[PDB]
RNA sequence: UUGACCUCGGAUCAGGUAGGAGGACCCGCUGAACUUAAGCAUAUCAAUAAGCGGAGGAAAAGAAACCAACAGGGAUUGCCCUAGUAACGGCGAGUGAAGCGGCAACAGCUCAAAUUUGAAAGCUGGCUUCGGCCCGCGUUGUAAUUUGGAGAGGAUGCUUUGGGCGAGGCUCCUUCUGAGUUCCCUGGAACGGGACGCCACAGAGGGUGAGAGCCCCGUAUAGUUGGAAGCCAAGCCUGUGUAAAGCUCCUUCGACGAGUCGAGUAGUUUGGGAAUGCUGCUCAAAAUGGGAGGUAAAUUUCUUCUAAAGCUAAAUACCGGCCAGAGACCGAUAGCGCACAAGUAGAGUGAUCGAAAGAUGAAAAGCACUUUGAAAAGAGGGUUAAAUAGCACGUGAAAUUGUUGAAAGGGAAGCGCUUGUGACCAGACUUGCGCCCGGCGGAUCAUCCGGUGUUCUCACCGGUGCACUCCGCCGGGCUCAGGCCAG
RNA sequence: GGUUUUGCGCGAGUGUUUGGGUGUAAAACCCGCACGCGUAAGGUGAGAGCUUCGGCGCAUCAUCGACC
RNA sequence: UGAGCCCGGGUCGAACGGCCUCUAGUGCAGAUCUUGGUGGUAGUAGCAAAUACUUCAAUGAGAACUUGAAGGACCGAAGUGGGGAAAGGUUCCAUGUGAACAGCGGUUGGACAUGGGUUAGUCGAUCCUAAGCCAUAGGGAAGUUCCGUUUCAAAGGGGCACU
RNA sequence: AAACUUUCAACAACGGAUCUCUUGGUUCUGGCAUCGAUGAAGAACGCAGCGAAAUGCGAUAAGUAAUGUGAAUUGCAGAAUUCCGUGAAUCAUCGAAUCUUUGAACG
């Protein structure tokens, strides 16, 4: 209170704070969503146009009429009606409509490069010395001590030779 | 403020002194010393029953009664006599439930204010528009100090269909004084019965009229109320053949000759 | 109707800002309209007043008195037009404070800064005129 | 029942509509960052414990490791593609396992997964 | 003799760090009484006020030694109900949760217990040519790997990849963007009244000599000029080392926190002697272990977790800080003590206590000059729309006082009813209506025809009707009705 | 927080406003799941009111009942 | 009927009222009520002791209490004297004013306004310790901080030497 | 008859009510997170041509540098500005400086 009275009495200017916000309220960039997002609509209204789902949970109230963004067995094992011990781990082997959704499906299905990994210069030399001395005997290469000092298995040596194209 | 009249040190002098038993400020070097305090009768004292923010400012009203009132407000808006009784200049407009073609209000046809003003003049809502314009004058009282400087009359209310008319007519009608715009799916009794008085002049669109059946068919737990009377014309009921055939003969006249 | 949340409609705050404005702000408030000949020449409606301008008073007791601006007294929101004066008791002449909103500029004091001011206002006016036109 | 000093602890909710706008803007902020993604995470279907409520189902915290493996979704990828994982819940019955496995396959049918980079 | 190590010291040694303020909200310690009820005492106020210590934009809590008894749930936090329920109390005054359930928000992790042992692989300095060098710390353990709904090691086969620029973009400031000063009247001054216009995604607000959308600042929407710092990012350069990572399988392994649980006791606390929790003291553990719960179900079967190490955003609080927007609030004895050079003047040794006090005028145009007075001032004269606005300054009530005008007064005045005198006044009235003659001035006389509107039989327009009919005036006569007091 | 009476809505149901969704944005409009409170047939005599003049008999009271 | 309502005349200058609903910090003769202002008492009580004052002239608009001179009285070195400590802070000097204060007046003043005035190697402080207090070593205390003052403190000085 | 006491009226006083106004308060809501040994909060003394207070600043002292704007400040006096310009201003912004004695206060 005394500080506030002092400021009103002082000749120093008032530091008007601009309305800056920690989190942005609209998408930005050069992607499909940012180029189709309408700033004056709501979250559900924008997603309904996109053909996507905004909330995967339970509906907690009444929505607008047009809203579409808020959602033999011998062994008798229930899982038999669900099928189509190791699975893929970095991707999923996944199998009239709005423009945004159709554009999104095209970006997800666009073929991309892989950037195949090569082998080091010394690794090729170690492999080449192996094929020079033992030919195509992976079992002999594994048992060699001078040329295979890390005692790698025949299966691992065979796999590396295939990647190098040395059979 | 909770501390108004309390941030002082006062104590009653006692009973044996020939002065009122009221707390008095201690000290001795000011005009304030020895003055009464802490009382609602005392200058610079605490007020009686200080106003508190917990006062029940808002009122809980049944949704059924809210929808009943809106239905009554809409029905009274179709009654021509009630429109005049509420101060609306309805004399040059036909078809009191005035329905304008949605083709003349959808798109940029009305987003220009000059175009929106022209449409109101053509349909017959004109004289109600400059009625608001000529009625503006300064408020009487301290409301001027507190941000309510002027007051004026209400004009026509435009009810549209946002999904057919396109929500762009709102900006056309925004600047015109008195003219208020309201979507069909969300009607306001504060806008339908101003001041508690029924009979507001409303100009509809063709799309809004079609949607008006759908909006009341979608309200859950609400049906259109059934009145307690079927015919509201008392003259027809009393002067009907059924009633008059079973009545007794009159026992007198409106004015009776006094005998003595 | 005001829409942006940063705008205020308070009478108390508007009167405080107007009467406690700095000198730079007061220059904008002390603007005067341009004459009809100047409007069709520069495509500019108004401009802040300054010392060199020539004005014609169009409101007040001085009906249609013309003269050159002599002082821009920003501290009391008044300007001093030459030969628009009143005599004190002693007979010494003192200027009469005229508000810029009561005058119209007939001749404009020209310098590189004010040609830049007129060009910027014209650029905006022609931008929207063609935007509204087509 | 005012034997204590209640007047100094009285909370008035005059910010009820203000907080709702703040909550709605926070939900919009999440959609701004996660533009194509939903603002929530997929949660399983669970049964309420008590005999009073055991005839009704609701949403749980996250999916069990067993029912995540039966669906065909790796553990370390599930929190990354918008699936909540709960390592504390056990199945204990085929009925809970089947219901949540089917829920996951329905989620996989509707999914659009973009290339990594 | 010399030299290590350990421990402890010096230095204005090289580089750092803490204290104080603020304390609205937050984390702890400590800690009352007035009051309420009851023979008394416990209880209640209250696990509050005062006092002390410690943080932030939030803090705290937090990923079960949990809830449950279920067809199960699944870190923490908050709202709603649960619920004035359970439970504790002379079952007084009273006190008083929690699980489930609907919702807001959601996020998971790091160590200690292992040997890198085929290579301390780790890090603080300070000298630099910024290439790199030495001094040390440390094996009484710094890296990588693992953290018990796990994991390791091998084998096997798929799958996965790291750095540097970066156009441009978002956020925030910043420049510019509509229309009457047209004519008349009142007025000192139009921003008032009348007329004719214009703009409006702008008729919010303010100023300008009196109520201004168009006189001015701004107001609305889209753009547009320049800048700031964060974050994102199309693309472009590169990458590498037999380097890392996810899983699968198994004739191999799988370390999990002690003066801590617990028993006894004292104080305090809770709805909670299975002690609800905490603290002090005495004693002092375990490994198919330990904790909690369910259960008469025949023995203590069954269920559910893993304590004594640690980190973590969000939903939540906010009388304080930087701002911003509002009100059916108050309007100078009100509203904060303070609308003013107010925590000021002033009082007290001190801790502390603590006021009163806004308004000339649109513009000082704040009265030149003359005269009387020692002066203060007065009178002329003047400014102004106004001095019946002269800084003892908007408007200027009452108490109280002066002058003038009228009246009354042999020890109260004032009050009720009724005349009279004197002064002073509001009404009422001024003529209307209708007949009979005369002079007129004009065709909305009756009827008929056509069109139109309606209440479908009533009207209105146009024509015919160019005068014993109809309408207004004037000059006479008469009737009626007209104010006050009376016979 | 209880309680009595009057008006209003719906009525074996009632209560949108913890919250969510729109909005011209503290207004107004809408409602998915729980939740609070309440709920899941006789004889005789009088008796308002009907009557086809024969009788039919509301509510409520008295009595004999029936059931839990 | 009444609480009240309306109009006329005067003053004034910038906003206000009727109708119907909504709302409340909504109606005063009292509370030895609060704040402010104003009366009768009343031109009344009263304006004390320190024996004591008088004449001419000057200043000044104005002189019992301002000055010069003269007279009559007084303090009587334990003073009604001349200086300090403590305390006060410009009251000290000159010029000017007379709104307020000096319970009459004032031309006078410790009043008001405008200027001026305090000169040190030797006078005091500055240095020393006294009764006594504080820090450090340590030890209590939840803590703000308390004890402790030479204590089971590595606590302070100085010298010499063909290097 | 006057004087005195009382009543009313007009004018004039005393006093500051009433009406009107308000760069103030009070309450609610929203965005944001920023004191200090690089010396804070508080206290003191200086600084303007003419200033006591309030305000601003610190011996560079009602202020310096930089950026923007674009022609003032004003109570008086004195300088300006060439205006076709690194440039007035008790202007705004603000990233660089100066920053007396103390005060956690540190020879």
């Amino acid at each position: 209170r005394e500080l506030q009275k002092r400021k009103r009495r002082s000749s120093r200017p008032t530091i008007r704070m601009p309305n800056r916000r920690k989190k942005a309220l609209n998408p930005a960039g050069n992607n499909i969503i940012a180029k189709s997002w309408n700033k004056k609509e709501t979250l559900s209204q924008n997603y309904t146009r996109f053909g996507l789902v905004a909330k995967l949970g339970k509906a907690t109230g009444g929505t607008a009429p047009g809203n579409k963004a808020l959602l033999s067995e011998s062994d008798a094992v229930p899982q038999q009606q669900q099928q189509e011990n190791h699975i893929r781990q970095h991707d999923l082997e996944l199998e009239s409509k709005p423009e945004v959704l159709r554009a999104l499906e095209r970006e997800a299905t666009r073929p991309v490069e892989k950037t195949v990994r090569h082998q080091s210069e010394r690794e090729r030399e170690w492999l080449q010395r192996l094929v020079d001395k033992h030919g195509d005997d992976v079992a002999a290469m594994a048992r060699d001590r001078k040329l295979n000092p890390y005692q790698q298995t025949a299966s691992d040596i065979k796999r590396r030779l295939k990647k190098a194209g040395l059979l | 403020s909770e501390k108004a009249g309390h941030q002082t040190s006062a104590e009653s002098w006692g009973t044996g002194r020939a002065v009122a038993r009221i707390p008095r400020v201690s000290g001795g070097g000011t005009h304030r010393a020895g003055q009464g305090a802490f009382g609602n009768m005392c200058r610079s004292g605490r007020m009686f029953a200080p106003t508190k923010i917990w006062r029940k400012w808002h009122v809980k009203i049944n949704q059924g009664q809210k929808r009943f009132a809106t239905a009554s407000a809409l029905a009274a808006s179709a009654v021509a006599p009630l429109l005049m009784a509420r101060g609306h200049q309805v004399s040059t407009v036909p078809e009191v439930p005035l329905v304008v073609d949605s083709a003349a209000v959808a798109g940029d046809a009305v987003a220009k204010t000059a175009a929106a003003y022209k449409l109101l003049k053509a349909i017959g809502a004109g004289p109600d528009v400059e009625k608001v314009k000529k009625s503006k004058k300064l408020r009487a009282g301290k409301g001027k100090m507190r941000g309510r400087r002027h007051r004026q009359r209400r004009g026509p209310l435009i009810v549209y269909s946002p999904e057919h008319d396109g929500k762009e007519l709102v900006k056309g009608f925004r600047n015109i004084p008195g003219v208020e715009t309201c979507p069909v799916d969300a009607l306001n009794l504060l806008q339908l019965a101003p001041g508690g008085h029924l009979g507001r002049f409303i100009v509809w669109t063709s799309a809004a009229i079609k949607q008006l059946d759908a909006v009341y068919e979608s309200k859950k737990g609400f049906f259109l109320p059934a009145n307690i009377v079927s015919q509201a014309d008392l003259s027809r009921l009393i002067n009907s053949t059924e009633i008059q055939s079973v009545l007794r003969a009159p026992k007198g006249e409106a004015r009776t000759k006094r005998a003595c | 109707m005001k829409v942006r949340p940063t705008v205020s409609s308070s009478r108390r705050k508007a009167r405080k800002a107007h009467f406690s404005a700095p000198s730079s702000v007061r220059r904008v408030i002390m603007s005067a309209p341009l004459s009809k000949e100047l409007r069709e020449k520069y495509n500019v409606r108004s401009i802040p007043i300054r010392k060199g301008d020539e004005v014609q008073i169009v409101r007040g007791a001085h009906k249609d008195k013309e003269g050159k601006v002599t002082s821009v007294y920003r501290l009391k929101y008044v300007i001093h037009v030459e030969r628009v004066t009143r005599e004190k008791a002693t007979g010494q002449t003192v200027p009469i404070g005229i508000h810029p909103s009561n005058v119209v500029i007939t001749k404009l004091h020209l310098d590189k800064d004010r040609e830049n001011i007129l060009a910027r206002i014209k650029a905006g006016r022609e931008q929207v005129a063609k935007a509204k036109g087509k | 029942h005012f034997r204590k000093h209640w007047q100094r602890r009285v909370r008035c909710h005059f910010d009820q509509p203000g907080k709702k706008v703040t909550r709605r803007l926070a939900r919009r902020a999440k959609a701004a960052a996660l533009a194509p993604r939903p603002v929530d995470k997929l949660r399983p279907i669970v049964r309420c414990p008590t005999v009073k409520y055991n005839r009704r189902t609701r949403l749980g915290r996250g999916f069990t490791l067993e029912e995540l493996k039966a669906a065909g979704i790796p553990r370390l990828l599930a929190p990354t593609i918008g699936i909540a994982v709960d390592h504390r819940r056990k199945n204990l019955s085929e009925e809970s396992l089947a219901a949540n496995v089917q829920r996951l396959k329905d989620y996989k049918a509707r999914l659009i997964l973009f290339p990594r980079k």
